[PDB]
């Protein structure tokens, strides 16, 4: 039973991290949305400058 | 400088505690066979 509680807490604690984890990768992709929308604007006024 | 196996080192410990506590745990059910043995024993004599 200590053992079993072991890995009961230390999930948990795995479970919050991954949670974080994922919290970070939707901040860096909606980032890099935000620098693609700017980029493809680029593309489109340089297409007109051609 | 971090330990290079925290959880494995954790483990041991609590292994070792739990040893430990399982020995203890069977003497007292021996010296309370003891006490069974006793009372008994006395009554008779």
């Amino acid at each position: 039973a200590n053992r079993f509680t072991s890995n009961i807490k230390g999930l948990t604690q795995a479970a919050r991290n991954a949670n974080d984890g994922i919290s970070v990768a939707q901040t860096t992709e909606g980032a890099l949305s935000e620098i693609n929308n700017n980029l493809q604007r680029i593309r489109e006024l340089t297409v007109q400058a051609s | 400088e971090s330990t290079s196996d925290p959880l494995a080192a954790l483990d041991d410990a609590i292994s070792q505690i739990d040893k430990f506590r399982s020995s203890l745990g069977a003497v007292q059910n021996r010296l309370d066979s003891a006490v069974t043995n006793l009372n008994n024993t006395t009554t008779n004599l």
